[PDB]
């Protein structure tokens, strides 16, 4: 469906003005007819973007209600109601049992529904943001008159007029323009104004001057144009549909969740029907055979686990909110840790998006300015007399000003009225020479020639601040070679000297080096005009050169660039150390893209592209082995003619990739390419040109301050302070939570075995029921909850940023090793501890273990009110039941007691508790509150009715203690073996 | 295979064999020590049997004995369990001075046979003749329910003292040596007849205290026959047989705690 | 005692409940103290 949209666009900028009117039945001068326009409206449809059809909130909640655990818990709840129906018809039971348990279990489903629903969020208003970019109204020429109309009434063919300030209402062919410049950052991510004129100037419609696009705005001047495209059919309208339309798909974490649900659902139905048949073979009535099956359901399903996962995720998201990193979708907490490839935009993402002075050439010397926001580098020079002369031209020969009331904010962060280059210089001098306004006051400007297309320089004449002169100074700036052709002397260290070919070559050397660094270079020169030739009343004509513009004194060169964010280089290094591949994907030109790639460490030192080899070796590119080149820089124009199979090859064959001058669809393609190789990919961006890429990414991350509204709609995460270092933190947090979820799952699962085994031994042994169904929910929805959560606060056991990204095909959240440990080893020890306490309560009340085998027939029989114990005593029904429920209560408490050790052992997968320590305060809180809850449940009056929880005698609490200890030792000995021998036996068998 | 190789399937089996073996061994160890802390003659706790239950011979379908006089196979169910209990009180079973003893034919005081020790052989129980149970194939029309007080080691059932008022106001009040039993319904359409030891409507105190199965196998607890020769028919009659005493208490939940709930119907 | 051995069939479930609930509360307070050592 969207594959058409993934392709580059075809256009009609190539036609003549006249020819283009033919194509749309239109007038160049008079415009459309009110009748012809309205006709074309009903023909094509509105100049509007239609939001995609969404799955309503109803179906989204209900789709969770039938997911593995919920299904079994439905089978449970219904089978409770079935058993209650069978009772209500046959023997009139005054009991509430199966009714109330069926009510309880269906609530569990509903509440678990909310948790998984909360986790599976999709806050998407992509198409809304795009709709905000179409103006409310447009100015059209119709029947030879200009009128404002509802912009939706705009049709292909009519004459539209735009001016500085207004949004381009539809895709236009420029037929007429006067000083019109436009902001194409929507298409390119670059905001430097682009001229618009009627003349075709590139075969590429996205690069030619005679097209202006919807989703962009006119910055200055005036233009008239013919509407070529409307609504959905516009260039960016298509991007809108692409971005809004892309299928979200399942996250790594979600895939993991579903995976263990199958494993546990698997073992549940296995044992479920395995013991349903095993009962009827042993000759149990269909009245009973459901009650045991219900038990098995509740025994097998970890009722609180999915909710735990959600809360653990949430708590991790809160920590990140506290580091200015907002997470829109809970699952995106993890994905960053599973990331193997980052595709990153440059401008406004890796870079500050602000032309900043980078280097200066004066005194036959390259100096380097500090380009960082917070200015983290060092001073370069202050001392030289040349510097101050250069500094003066930079402040004086400059028309840029700071906007009113910025005094509060830092110099590099404040808004400037003026072009990027003049802003850069303004900020540069204001920084290292204080108030520029100061300098412009001390040296009042009398006449100036502003920068000309023709002149390629800008000059100014100023009253000299010196008392002893107070005379006229000429300052000028512009194209480095053009400034040079107007010089005779060079201000070296203070004193002027002749422009010898020696220094002229040294200039060219400095010029090519700076230009090579992808930086924009300007020349700077002044001339102290002779006193006797220029009166204090002398008149200067700007229009006709009233004064010499040759034989001036060259002072210096200055170079500038949109520099990296301070944290970016280190952040990239750190991502790479974690074995993440970092690709640049930008709409910017290749020279600039490449220079920043090197600057931030996308391209590491010494790595070369085929073109680098060819130039070094002075040989044709056809003659270079492409395998010799580990770095590549692909232009969008070239990418356009490559098949996906060829893109995959580019991806496979290079470690250091730069995709420059890419279109929005092209960024999506690169993302898809990476994904096709099986990699989990993150996108980082800030522009509307990032929206399809951010959408397709496994995790999209947007810039908070610099970011466009569109970009932040498409992302899963927002960096609210633009702190790129947060990506490193995010991957680290993502990694940590993945391990900690394993710990939490293991802990929650372990306690399943002591809930399963009593029901089996109930059948196989014909003994009294050791633990109730109600009792099981008191563990899973009660006591185990806070402990399971608290494992989310575990620190790393080792340097997680030192390991490779997980392989999502091999490294599962829940594997066989976890099941072997939780179900086969620890949980098994827990079952015995529970049983032991059961045998203790019964033996001490007179029923010795030997006499318990095959006693259930007589035990459960309501009408036998004289059951004989081992000592010969006789018990009523309710009497023995109170003992039995006391056994339930002590079994329950035994679980809590063995869950103490389990919590402590689940704390670490590798390290000792003696190594990791007990610095998790939430975990300790878990232990105390868990025990407080259990004690409360046992001893609070009325809980014997509501939950069948009876008071335990003090000695009863200590039954399981030796089992609790054995767990702690066993596991400590086992992990001792892991560490002592990384080889594999204990590792490949038990290492979660 | 499914998981691993042949070599690896063995190592996991050799593990889980040794592991579970050790676990079973430890579990067994803990049961041994538990048992070692317990007496052979007396359970550690007795507060859960505390006030004794009252149980009867007719096996109640749902605390109910409904049947037809004009039917043979309508009461043959209830006679089975009735015979089951009384079959145990046979005189051929009570043979010789070992281990049985002739005691007072009229209700007497407690008998202490020393302590809960093995310092003597089997403690000698009082004989009980089923012939003491006057009038009771059993009562084919208007039944003969047999009552029983639940055995508790070292329990001395103490009758209430005739200080103030009593339900069966002072009638045949053998104050010193009889634990009484009265059956009730207002709704008085029955005919109460009580058969026991020495003719009394109670349990004779000379069968107490019980010394336990280990120290008194073959011991016989006293019985009390109740016959309801009611001049009524074809309706549910809720009759509560209650025992009275200092050590005897009741519960709203435990409807067998020193009492009966019998739903007789002679639907003939 | 001899005939007056009623204590053998008695347990003070009332005190146990009082003590148990005291302990439950105290362990609950202790937990809050430890948890709130920094929020
Ligand atoms: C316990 O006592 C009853 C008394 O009725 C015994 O029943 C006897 O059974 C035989 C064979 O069926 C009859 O011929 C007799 O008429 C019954 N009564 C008597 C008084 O002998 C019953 O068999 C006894 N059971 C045991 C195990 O001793
Ligand atoms: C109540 C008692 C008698 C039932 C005991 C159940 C036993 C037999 C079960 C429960 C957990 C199970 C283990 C769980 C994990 C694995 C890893 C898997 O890759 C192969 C089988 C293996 C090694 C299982 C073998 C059998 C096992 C030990
Ligand atoms: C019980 O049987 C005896 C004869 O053995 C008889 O005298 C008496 O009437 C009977 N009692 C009742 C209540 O039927
Ligand atoms: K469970
Ligand atoms: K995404
Ligand atoms: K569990
Ligand atoms: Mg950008």
């Amino acid at each position: 469906l969207d594959e058409l949209k993934k392709e580059v666009s075809m256009d009609d900028h190539k036609l003549s003005l006249d020819e283009l009117h033919n194509k749309y039945g239109t007038d160049l001068t008079r415009g459309l007819t009110n009748a012809r326009a309205k006709e074309i409206l009903a023909r094509d449809g509105p100049n509007s973007l239609t939001p995609p059809p969404t799955t309503p909130e109803w179906i989204k909640f209900c789709r969770q209600l039938f997911g593995g655990f919920s299904i079994l818990l439905w089978i449970g709840a219904i089978l409770c109601f079935l058993a209650y129906g069978i009772q209500a018809a046959t023997e009139d039971e005054p009991a509430n049992d199966n009714l109330y348990l069926g009510v309880v279990l269906s609530t569990v489903v509903i509440v678990t529904g909310c948790f998984s629903y909360y986790q599976e969020a999709k806050s998407s208003r992509i198409m809304d943001s795009f709709k905000n970019m179409v103006p409310q109204q447009a100015l059209v020429i119709r029947d030879g008159e200009k009128s404002t109309i509802n912009a939706e009434f705009v049709v292909a063919g009519d004459l539209v007029e735009v001016k500085g300030g207004d949004r381009i209402p539809a895709d236009l062919r420029i037929i007429s323009a006067h000083g019109c410049k436009v902001d194409n950052s929507s298409l390119t991510g670059e905001s430097e104004p682009q001229t618009r004129s009627p003349e075709f100037s590139s075969e590429n419609p996205l690069e030619t001057r005679n097209i202006a696009f919807f989703s962009t705005n006119c910055v200055e001047g005036t233009a008239r144009g013919v509407v070529v495209y409307t609504g959905d059919r516009t260039v960016m309208g298509r991007i809108a549909t692409l971005a809004s339309g892309l299928e979200v798909g399942r996250t790594p974490i979600a895939i993991e969740i579903e995976h263990f649900i199958h494993i546990i659902t698997g073992v549940a139905v296995f044992l479920g029907v395995s013991f349903f048949i095993l009962s009827l073979i042993l000759g149990y009535s269909w009245l009973e055979a459901v009650i045991f099956l219900i038990g098995i359901i509740v025994a097998n399903v970890p009722e609180g686990l999915l909710a735990t996962v959600t809360v653990c995720l949430t708590l991790t998201a809160k920590r990140m909110a506290r580091k200015n990193c907002l997470v829109k979708n809970l699952e995106a907490v993890e994905t960053l840790g599973s990331t193997s490839t980052i595709c990153s935009d440059k401008t406004g993402t890796l870079t500050q998006n602000r032309m900043t002075v980078a280097h200066m050439w004066f005194d036959n010397q390259i100096h380097e300015a500090d380009t960082t926001e917070n200015q983290s580098g060092a001073a370069f020079d202050k001392t030289s007399a040349t510097w101050s002369a250069l500094s003066r031209i930079a402040a004086l020969c400059n028309r840029a000003v700071f906007q009113a009331g910025q005094d509060n904010v830092p110099i590099l962060k404040r808004s400037v009225a003026g072009d990027a280059s003049e802003s850069a210089l303004l900020k540069c001098i204001e920084l290292c020479c204080g108030s520029v306004q100061g300098m412009r006051d001390r040296n009042p400007k009398i006449v100036e020639i502003p920068f000309n297309s023709t002149n390629k320089y800008q000059l100014s004449i100023h009253e000299n601040e010196k008392s002893s002169e107070s005379r006229y100074l000429l300052v000028m700036k512009g194209a480095p070679e053009r400034i040079l052709d107007r010089c005779s002397t060079i201000l070296l260290n203070g004193a002027e000297e002749p422009l010898k070919e020696d220094m002229k070559e040294a200039f060219q050397n400095a010029y090519l080096e700076l230009g090579g660094l992808g930086e924009r270079v300007l020349g700077f020169c002044h001339f102290a005009l002779p006193e006797d030739k220029y009166n204090e009343g002398y008149p200067f004509d700007a229009d006709e050169p009233n004064f010499p513009t040759t034989d001036l004194c060259f002072v210096g060169l200055m170079a500038m660039i949109d520099p990296p964010r301070a944290a970016v280089p280190d952040a990239v290094g750190k991502c790479r150390s974690a074995g993440i591949k970092v690709i640049m994907v930008t709409g910017d030109h290749p020279i600039t893209a490449k220079a920043i790639a090197k600057g931030v460490g996308i391209i590491s030192e010494g790595n070369e592209t085929i073109e680098d080899i060819a130039a070094r070796l002075n040989i044709p590119i056809g003659q270079v082995n492409p395998r010799d080149a580990k770095a590549c820089v692909v232009h969008g124009s070239d990418l356009k003619d490559l098949s996906t199979e060829v893109l995959d090859d580019i991806l496979h064959y290079h470690t250091e990739i730069v995709f420059a001058r890419t279109s929005p669809q092209q960024k999506l393609i690169i993302v898809e390419g990476c994904q096709r190789q099986g990699a989990i990919v993150a996108v980082t961006g800030d522009g509307v040109n990032d929206s399809p890429a951010l959408k397709k990414a496994d995790i999209g991350v947007a810039m908070g301050i610099s970011g466009s509204d569109v970009s932040k709609q498409a992302a899963d995460m927002i960096l609210l302070d633009d702190n790129f270092a947060s990506i490193v933190t995010g991957v680290e947090e993502g990694r940590l939570i993945f391990d900690n979820l394993k710990k939490s799952i293991a802990y929650t699962l372990t306690s399943n075995i002591p809930e399963i085994t009593p029901f089996l031994v109930f059948i196989i042994g014909n003994v009294p029921l050791p633990l109730g169904t109600v009792t099981i929910l008191c563990i899973d929805l009660g006591t185990d909850m806070v402990p399971a959560i608290s494992l989310a606060y575990e620190q790393a056991e080792s340097d997680i940023m030192k390991r490779q990204p997980r392989n999502p095909k091999t490294d599962k959240l829940v594997n066989e090793r976890l099941i072997s440990m939780a179900y086969g080893q620890i949980g098994m020890i827990q079952a015995l501890g529970g049983f032991f306490s059961y045998f203790v309560i019964l033996a001490e009340n007179g029923f010795l273990p030997m006499d318990l085998i095959g006693k259930r027939v007589r035990w459960d029989d309501r009408w036998i009110s004289d059951v004989e114990d081992s000592f010969g005593q006789q018990w009523t029904y309710e009497q023995r039941k109170i003992v039995e429920f006391t056994c339930h209560t002590s079994f329950f408490i035994s679980i809590v007691v063995v869950q103490w050790a389990d919590l402590i052992i689940c704390k670490t997968r590798r390290n000792s508790i003696f190594q990791q320590g007990m610095k998790n305060k939430i975990l300790i809180f878990g232990l105390f509150e868990e025990t407080a809850l259990a004690a409360f449940l046992s001893y609070c009056p009325g809980t014997d009715v509501a939950l069948r929880m009876y008071p335990l005698k003090p000695s009863w609490w200590f039954c399981a203690f030796p089992y609790s200890l054995i767990i702690f030792l066993y596991d400590e000995m086992r992990r001792f073996i892991i560490r002592r021998s990384p080889g594999g036996w204990v590792e490949q068998e038990t290492y979660y | 295979f499914l998981g691993r190789t042949g070599s690896s399937w063995f190592k996991i089996f050799l593990f889980y064999l040794i592991f579970y073996g050790c676990l079973a061994g430890i579990f067994i160890g803990t049961i041994q020590v538990l048992l070692l802390t317990l007496s052979d003659f007396e359970p550690k706790y007795q507060d859960r049997v505390a006030p004794p239950g009252l149980s009867h011979a007719p096996y109640a379908i749902k605390t109910e004995i409904s049947f037809s006089i004009s039917n043979p196979k309508s009461y043959e169910s209830f006679v089975k369990s009735m015979h089951k209990l009384m079959d145990l009180y046979n005189e051929s079973s009570q043979a010789g001075n070992s281990p049985f003893e002739d005691c007072s034919d009229t209700p007497a005081d407690y008998i202490k046979r020393g302590d809960l020790d093995d310092s003597q052989g089997q403690k000698k129980a009082c004989r009980f003749s089923r012939m003491w149970l006057k009038n009771c194939g059993y009562a084919e029309g208007k039944p003969c329910v047999v009552a029983k007080l639940n055995r508790i080691i070292g329990f001395y059932p103490k009758p209430l003292k005739n200080t103030t008022d009593l339900p069966e106001e002072l009638q045949a009040n053998y104050n010193q040596y009889v634990l009484p039993l009265r059956c009730a319904a207002r709704e008085k359409i029955g005919s109460i007849e009580y058969f026991g030891l020495g003719g009394y409507a109670g349990f004779p105190l000379q069968y107490y205290p019980y010394y336990g199965k280990r120290l008194q196998k073959k011991y016989l607890q006293p019985l009390l026959a109740i016959q309801f020769t009611n001049l009524t028919q074809n309706m549910e009659l809720r009759i509560e047989c209650k025992v009275y005493g200092e050590n005897i208490d009741y519960s709203e939940k435990d409807r067998f705690r020193g009492r009966f709930e019998v739903k007789i119907e002679v639907k003939s | 005692e001899g005939p007056d051995n009623d204590e053998r069939f008695t347990y003070d479930y009332y005190r146990l409940r009082v003590v148990g609930l005291i302990v439950a509360a105290v362990l609950c307070v202790i937990g809050i103290i430890i948890l709130l050592a920094g929020k």
